[PDB]
């Protein structure tokens, strides 16, 4: 079994009070069954879509799940996972910088 | 220049909740074009690009048949590989394969590809001499003996030859646009302070297609390799990618460090500096 | 064009 890396980050570079996608890229896991959510402020945001499942040459899987959001100074957003690697679910922020 | 095909195959038991889930993905180079999922309320072949739109009602016809067949093929051999590996029908496992060609700027062939997964791990392929099997192990070998008797390879090489090369040139053709345009990153150096003593360097590339890409970091014009941290290629979510590579340096001794950056919508090699 | 002939293993 192969645990997943996750990356938290923009489609644009934020700006807060401008609306842009939310990314949570979940890449290098198997076996491919999954849970993500997206996070605001520590609650699920509901209208969340993901790409089609694929996988690398290495057989390991890749999803991209994904959101519209308006940044601002103090909303948090994170990319909460669950897979069967994890003891517990895996929480990773959202840093602008990353 | 070069371009490829590449179908992807994956099959996923899950005993106790039904029959095993049957997914497929094509891709032409970075770009995902079609998809089929047996879980779809009404599964059927789909299209995710806008250039294999136009393709007839004969075509998805077909390709929906294939998914269908396939989907039963990958079915039986998840049960033939349970009892190749003297396992329970109490697990899940996983069956992928992975097949297409790469074609160079000429759209000649450069090679042909075909080969399996078994819950992870390498189980046979096709060698590139598309005539006979690389098995892993005594399991694989059945398989091989199997496929060997039944001449496999020679219908893998007559489609990988024939169809798939004259169908990718096709697909690069009405897709010429988005699939023969490279569109080159967007670069930027930031600055990050950790401590008094030290601060992030982070070379970003943003915006590119496709996803192939080249960042570095030099010291006084030697490769940093092993102080680079560098974050896998991301997808955007609008086709192009995204990465970043980052140094920590000494407080002071920012414009000893350079970035470089190499892609295929670049007309020349980029060297980027810290511009406080 | 996806190949018609995927054998089992």
């Amino acid at each position: 079994q192969r645990t997943p890396k996750i990356q938290v980050y923009s489609r644009h570079p934020a700006e807060n009070g401008k609306s842009n996608f939310l990314n949570c890229y979940v890449s290098g896991f198997h076996p491919s069954d999954i849970e993500v959510d997206l996070l605001k402020n520590g609650e699920r945001i509901e209208k969340v879509e993901h790409s089609d499942l694929s996988f690398s040459k290495d057989w390991s899987f890749y999803l991209l799940y994904y959101t519209e959001f308006t940044p601002t100074e103090k909303d948090e957003y994170a990319c909460r996972v669950n897979h069967v690697t994890l003891s517990q679910p895996k929480i990773v922020k959202w840093d602008r910088d990353m | 220049g070069s371009h490829s095909m590449r179908y992807f195959h994956t099959s996923v038991s899950r005993p106790g909740r039904g029959e095993p889930r049957f997914i497929t993905v094509g891709y032409v180079d970075d770009t995902l074009f079609v998809r089929f999922d047996s879980d779809a309320t009404s599964p059927a072949k789909e299209p995710r690009a806008p250039w294999i739109e136009q393709e007839g009602p004969e075509y998805w016809d077909r390709e929906t048949q294939i998914s269908k067949t396939n989907t039963q093929t990958y079915r039986e051999s998840l049960r033939n590989l349970r009892g190749y590996y003297n396992q329970s029908e109490a697990g899940s496992h996983t069956l992928q394969s992975m097949y297409g060609c790469d074609v160079g700027p000429d759209g000649r062939l450069l090679r042909g590809h075909n080969q399996y997964a078994y819950d992870g791990k390498d189980y046979i392929a096709l060698n590139e001499d598309l005539r006979s099997w690389t098995a892993a192990d005594t399991a694989a070998q059945i398989t091989q003996r199997k496929w060997e008797a039944a001449r496999v390879a020679e219908q893998l090489r007559a489609y990988l030859e024939g169809e798939c090369v004259e169908w990718l040139r096709r697909y690069l053709e009405n897709g010429k646009e988005t699939l023969q345009r490279a569109d080159p990153p967007k670069t930027h150096v930031t600055h990050h302070p950790i401590s008094d003593h030290e601060a992030t360097l982070r070379c970003w590339a943003l915006g590119f297609y496709p996803a192939e890409i080249t960042l570095t970091w030099q010291r006084d014009g030697e490769d940093q390799t092993q102080d680079t941290e560098l974050v896998e290629t991301r997808p955007a979510g609008d086709r192009t990618f995204q990465k970043w590579a980052a140094v920590v340096v000494p407080s002071g001794e920012e414009q000893r460090y350079t970035c470089h950056v190499q892609h295929e919508g670049l007309p020349k090699p980029l060297t980027l500096r810290w511009e406080p | 064009r996806e190949f018609s002939k995927e054998p089992e293993l």
